[PDB]
């Protein structure tokens, strides 16, 4: 952990933050789609077939 | 009692309590062999490397037969030599230098 | 000439003969050990086991 | 070249078993991997022969077990071997984990993680198998352990009911558990094959905790007979358990048909779960207790990261040795209290024991390791 | 990973005897029993005390649980 | 207050190689027929299982034929009564649990097929339960349908004292003392719980002898194979 | 190369028959 | 490359749809059966007076 | 094999257990199948060694 | 099969015939013992008692 405390690792994290956010969105939307949560799938304009 | 040499006394007690004396092993023979220790062993002079191999092999042979080296032949705390410490310190220092360069 | 040496020279030299001796000994030992264990257990519980009551 | 080096199957067998370089100084504690394999084989065979006569229905499971023990010729011995063999399996598993912890064998990180997965699979397998008899203990322990998953904050009840196959433990739950109990040991065997595969990359460790490349030995002419002797001793202990004290480790409550209405006064899981049971009783919060149990099992994953000592083995570390034996005594305390009911002394001693169990392997062990490192001037 | 190339050892000579030439139980009483005794002596003072503490805790807990359920003279004496 | 701990009685079969006394098993089965069978059931014991333990096959057939049982539907889809065969299980006193509760003041008499193994203390408990029926202690009260029994966990059991001296006449002719009756019943219940008791003891003795033969031999084999390493001497000869 | 003599193993050797008429082959066969 | 990736993406979309349908069907098969579900809320207890104790 | 004098519940339960166990034995035997195939590699329709055009 | 048609193969078969006979006897007696074959075990002395 001590070796990772440096400017280069901060730059690396800044570079990979968009990728991490995109993968987190992928995981979240995939979970919502797979489980049909409907807590969240009610807000979406379409996909309101859960009457 | 606590006047400095008390620390040396407790260190001697711990050294005797640890059983690698009974197998004729030096303290640097007991160190876990990770990458740094592997390279430090590789950097040892051939005579020191050979002495270490026998001391360890003899310890393994004694442990296999559940025996013990005679009390006279036990490694002595005062007599012990830390042959691997300089090489291990050098390897660790080089690794820390590389890591510090990397983080910069 | 010890008995063990004679047995080795006669039966133990060839391993197939060793296995044949082992199997024959297994048969006879099974019979004798089963009989002896049954006799011991019956003697310990002579008055309890049904076999005697049946007579 | 011998046939061992020509046929690919013979290649694998010779490389991994016949001619595997193993340390010569290996002690009896390394004999429990072969013992665990023998336990797995025995459990598979005995459970197959048991299931040949077992009907997994809530209305007929108890009657089927009674038919197995009374009517099936040599059915009692098979069932007893399966029960006491599960008990011996957990004894050997605990001793294997203890050896791995004591001799710094956890440094084989991938092997350690595969072993943790194996332990979890065996715990689940034994739990469902104990549910299978459908006795009072089986039914109520199953209900408790399955309701443990209701602690999950959002999907708690849905998950529990999905596992149940209904609104409460009943025949669909029993059939689910029977099928899972049948499938799981083969998964355990595959995980054990991965265990051995990851072990072979580095090779077995030795009590000294020092590389033994100098004194490696072939396995066929030495450890084969040493393991055979170990298997003979294990079979002797198992036959003593199944032939003189068949109900020594059992609870005289699985012989009453499970009624979902009345609950026995002293409901406890099988002995190898008792420590875990105590953990649940230790934490006043339900979710806190569930999390504490999960940590109690999964802290083995955090053990390698807490290794702060320069020596792999503990035989050269007297202070860590005393701490390890204190941990073992603490585990015995946890098991004993899990056996005992909830009252004034047992609850407080169990809470203290749980706290000590968590602190020793999370705080005391690294501090003692650092102190020993300082005492050895390096 | 085969036995051919594992490590480099130099001029380490070992003498071994055939299993049939030697006896399976040498030094049973001259060395074996004293060796087992010294091993037990070494491990005793590091293993036993923890289990002695466990036994003390077990006995005290059982006795205290027994005492807890056999009490209350004064609780009915005031009546 | 927690129930009294039953005192370990010196049962004849409690030994490592001991066996059940089959005369006692026969007497206990007789008491089960006379007294227990009125209200307690044995769903897992047939009129066989007795051909090899106490009664002969012909004697077991004669015993089974005494009680008639309902048989499968004949022509017209009607169930009828049959004299009773070996494969039939022991008669069930009540058609269902509800009838048992109605006939026993709301209490269900447990199945006795596993009662010894189903209770802590085993047969030792059951004997005590049949033995100790003291009057209620000063300061305790209970309903009419319940009787005080110190060994019962609630101290208030719904079973009236089922056995007493001369309640039944033993075929053997031994004095039908309530203590003797209770001991015989407990022996029979232990046999019902563990019909493999004698066979288990016999196999245990055989395997004990087998291990006594094998363990020293296998240990000697291991020592013989390992002696080369155990006795080998190594020397270090640097140049 | 010439100072290398096997150390004494007599304490581990079996109690070989002292009859001295039993040939080495016969003693090996017995063992 | 965009056309090829579009082909791959539509294929993956179809595969994901089929996979979710299959997984949900199997998981729901593991859920409560129709016969168990029926006898869940329909049953209504009709309780009498059981003295003055817990029944 | 029957578990009696004719196919009945004993036979069905035995068959169910064998049917449960056997596919995993088939999977292990298929792993052996692939292991023995790996030594020489797959064959091609031409029937000629394809070491020149491996992929 | 043609290659095996030679005098030294005949010599090898003659050499290994006693081994083959011993292994056949091992297998036969093992089969008789494992199955407790009454038909054959009714002739061997001291075993006839066990029936
Ligand atoms: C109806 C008359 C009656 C007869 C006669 C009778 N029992 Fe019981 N028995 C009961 C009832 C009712 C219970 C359960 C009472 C309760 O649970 O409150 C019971 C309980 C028991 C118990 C203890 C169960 C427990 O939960 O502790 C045993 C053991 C037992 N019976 C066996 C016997 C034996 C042995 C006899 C000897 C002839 C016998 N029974 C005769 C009615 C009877
Ligand atoms: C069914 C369960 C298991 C099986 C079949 C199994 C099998 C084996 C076998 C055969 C060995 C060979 C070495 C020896 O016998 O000691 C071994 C080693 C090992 N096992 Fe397991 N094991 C199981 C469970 C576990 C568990 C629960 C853990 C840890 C929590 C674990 C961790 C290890 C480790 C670290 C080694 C390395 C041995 C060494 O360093 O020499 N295993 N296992
Ligand atoms: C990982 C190894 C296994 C363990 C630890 C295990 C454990 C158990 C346990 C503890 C029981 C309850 C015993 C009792 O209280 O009576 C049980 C029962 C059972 N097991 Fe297993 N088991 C294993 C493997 C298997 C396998 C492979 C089968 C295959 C069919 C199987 C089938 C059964 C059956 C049918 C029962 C119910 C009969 C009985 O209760 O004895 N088990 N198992
Ligand atoms: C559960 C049954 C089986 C499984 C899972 C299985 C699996 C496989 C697989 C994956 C291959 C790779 C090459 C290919 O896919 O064509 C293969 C090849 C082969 N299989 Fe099987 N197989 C099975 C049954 C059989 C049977 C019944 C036979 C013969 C009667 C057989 C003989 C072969 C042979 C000769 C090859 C070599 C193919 C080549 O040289 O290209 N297999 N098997």
């Amino acid at each position: 952990v001590t070796r990772f405390l440096g400017p280069r690792y901060r730059e690396l994290v800044k570079n990979w933050v968009p990728t991490a956010y995109t993968w987190g969105a992928v995981g979240a939307v995939g979970l919502v789609w797979a489980t049909d949560w409907r807590l969240i799938l009610d807000w979406v304009p379409y996909i309101n077939g859960k009457f | 009692s606590a006047s400095g040499k008390w620390l040396d006394g407790i260190r001697k007690w711990y050294y005797n309590a640890a059983g690698f004396n009974k197998l004729g092993l030096m303290r640097d023979d007991t160190i876990y062999e990770d990458e740094d220790v592997k390279e430090a062993i590789r950097r040892l002079p051939e005579n020191l490397y050979n002495d270490r191999m026998f001391r360890i092999k003899r310890a393994l042979d004694l442990n296999l037969k559940h025996q013990i080296l005679p009390k006279e032949q036990w490694t002595k705390y005062e007599e012990e030599n830390f042959y691997l410490e300089p090489y291990l310190k050098e390897v660790i220092r080089e690794r820390k230098e590389r890591e510090e360069w990397a983080k910069k | 000439a010890t008995l063990t040496s004679k047995l080795y020279s006669l039966l133990f030299r060839r391993t197939s003969t060793f296995a044949l001796t082992i199997i024959v000994g297994v048969m006879f030992f099974e019979r004798a050990f089963d009989q002896g264990a049954d006799a011991i257990y019956d003697h310990i519980n002579e008055g309890k086991l049904w076999k005697h009551i049946k007579h | 070249t011998p046939m061992r080096k020509t046929n690919p199957l013979m290649k694998l067998i010779n490389h991994s078993f016949i001619d595997l370089p193993t340390p010569s100084n290996i002690s009896a504690w390394w004999n429990f991997g072969s013992l665990l394999g023998a336990c797995l084989i025995l459990q598979i065979t005995t459970g197959l022969f048991l299931a040949m006569h077992y009907s997994p229905d809530a209305s007929t499971a108890f009657s089927s077990i009674a038919h197995i023990t009374r009517d099936v010729n040599y059915g009692w011995i098979i069932r007893y071997l399966h029960a006491n063999g599960a008990s011996m399996f957990f004894i050997c598993l605990f001793l294997h984990i203890g050896r791995g912890l004591y001799y710094g064998s956890f440094l084989y990180s991938e092997t350690w993680n595969i072993g943790i997965i194996l332990l979890l699979a065996t715990m689940a397998t034994a739990f469902m198998g104990y549910v299978l008899p459908w006795g009072q203990m089986s039914f109520w322990g199953a209900t408790v352990i399955t309701n443990l998953l209701s602690a999950i904050p959002y999907i708690g009840t849905d998950l529990v009911q999905w596992i149940w196959g209904g609104y409460s433990v009943d025949s669909p739950t029993l059939t689910r558990f029977f099928t899972f109990h049948f499938i799981l040991p083969f998964i355990i065997a595959a995980l054990a094959t991965l265990h051995l595969l990851f072990l072979h990359e580095t090779g077995s460790n030795n009590p000294l905790g020092i590389t033994s490349h100098s004194d490696k030995i072939t396995f066929h002419p030495y450890y084969t007979i040493k393991d055979a002797l170990g298997l003979l001793l294990f079979l002797l202990s198992l036959m003593t358990l199944t032939l003189f004290s068949p109900d020594l480790l059992g609870d005289p409550d699985n012989y009453t048909l499970a009624n979902p209405l009345n609950t026995p006064p002293h409901i406890k899981p099988e002995w190898y779960f008792l420590f875990a049971y105590t953990i649940l009783r230790s934490v006043p919060n339900k979710l806190g207790g569930v999390l504490a149990l999960l940590l109690s099992i999964l802290i083995l994953a955090m053990i390698p990261i807490l290794h702060m000592s320069k020596q792999q083995s503990m035989m050269f570390r007297p202070l860590s040795q005393s701490l390890y034996w204190l941990l073992a005594a603490d585990l015995l305390i946890l098991t004993w209290i899990g056996g005992q009911p909830v009252s004034y002394p047992f609850t407080i001693i169990g809470q203290v024991a749980s706290v000590l169990y968590f602190t020793t392997i999370l705080i005391l062990m690294p501090t003692i390791s650092l102190i020993e490192n300082k005492m050895l001037k390096w | 990973r085969e036995f051919g190339n594992l490590t480099r050892m130099r001029h380490v000579i070992s003498y071994s005897l055939s299993p049939f030439e030697q006896r399976a139980y040498p030094h049973v009483f001259t060395k074996g029993i004293p060796n087992v005794l010294r091993r037990i002596r070494e491990s005793f003072f590091r293993v036993v005390p923890q289990f002695v503490v466990f036994y003390l805790i077990y006995t005290w807990g059982t006795e205290e649980f027994e005492r807890s359920k056999r009490k209350n003279p004064a609780a009915y004496e005031n009546d | 207050d927690l129930e009294l701990h039953p005192p370990s009685y010196p049962w004849s079969h409690r030994g490592l190689l001991s066996s059940l006394d089959h005369t006692s098993i026969r007497r206990g089965f007789q008491v089960y027929k006379q007294v227990c069978a009125s209200c307690h059931s044995m769903d897992f014991v047939a009129y066989r299982h007795l051909v090899g333990v106490c009664y002969t096959e012909d004697e077991a057939k004669e015993l089974a034929a005494e009680v008639e049982v309902q048989d499968g539907p004949n022509e017209d889809g009607e169930m009828f009564m049959r004299p009773g065969k070996l494969f039939d299980y022991f008669p069930k006193p009540y058609p269902n649990s509800e009838a048992a509760r109605a006939a026993n003041n709301g209490a269900l008499p447990p199945d006795l097929s596993y009662i010894v193994r189903a209770r802590h203390g085993g047969e030792d408990y059951v004997f005590s339960l049949l033995t100790g029926y003291c009057e209620p202690p000063t300061g305790v009260s209970l309903r009419e349908g319940l009787y005080f029994n110190p060994y019962f966990p609630g101290q208030a059991i719904a079973m009236a004292p089922p056995i007493y001296t001369d309640v039944l006449e033993f075929d053997d002719g031994t004095p039908a003392t309530m203590s003797q009756i209770a001991k015989d019943v407990c022996t029979f219940l232990r046999w019902a719980s563990e019909p493999e008791h004698d066979h288990r003891k016999r196999m245990g003795l055989k395997m004990l002898m087998m291990m006594a033969l094998l363990v020293p031999l296998v240990y000697t084999i291991k020592r013989h194979k390992w002696s080369v390493l155990k006795s080998r001497k190594l020397a270090y000869r640097p140049p | 190369h010439t100072d290398i003599k096997v150390p004494d193993f007599s304490e581990y050797r079996r109690l070989e028959v002292l009859d001295s008429t039993k040939s080495s082959r016969e003693s090996s066969e017995a063992r | 490359k965009g056309f090829s990736y579009l082909v791959t993406g539509v294929t993956t979309v179809g595969v994901a749809y089929a996979a979710k349908n299959a997984v949900t069907q199997f998981v729901s098969s593991m859920s409560a059966s129709a016969d168990v579900l029926a006898l869940a809320k329909i049953e209504i207890k009709l309780s009498d007076i059981p003295e003055g104790k817990n029944m």
